């Protein structure tokens, strides 16, 4: 269940009261991320694995 | 050796659903509580706060 990744993400960007922000927006957040490319670096490695 | 007793489930037979309001209300009520007793409780919610 991805409610996982989003959490960490925002956190690593201090300022935000993670716990103090709903599950909503979060999902919509995924919805947008899913449509994004990967940085060659990142990507190029997964293909390898 | 198996043997059971027929449940006998002939329908309505009596049409109370067209005059005996007083009693329907008492039925509905009943059938209703019955229902709540079953409707599974929910889980994993979003922290109220």
């Amino acid at each position: 269940k991805m409610k996982a990744i989003v959490e960490d993400f925002l956190k690593r960007l201090h300022i935000f009261d993670v716990a103090r922000v709903p599950d909503d927006q979060m999902y919509r957040l995924r919805d947008r991320l899913r449509l994004l490319p990967v940085e060659v670096r990142r990507l190029d490695i997964f293909n390898l694995i | 050796t198996a043997r059971y007793i027929r449940p006998n489930l002939l329908q309505d037979r009596l049409n109370l659903h067209d005059n005996f309001e007083s009693l329907w209300d008492t039925i509905t009520t009943s059938n209703y509580i019955l229902a709540r007793s079953v409707v599974p409780d929910l889980k994993e919610l979003v922290s109220t706060e």
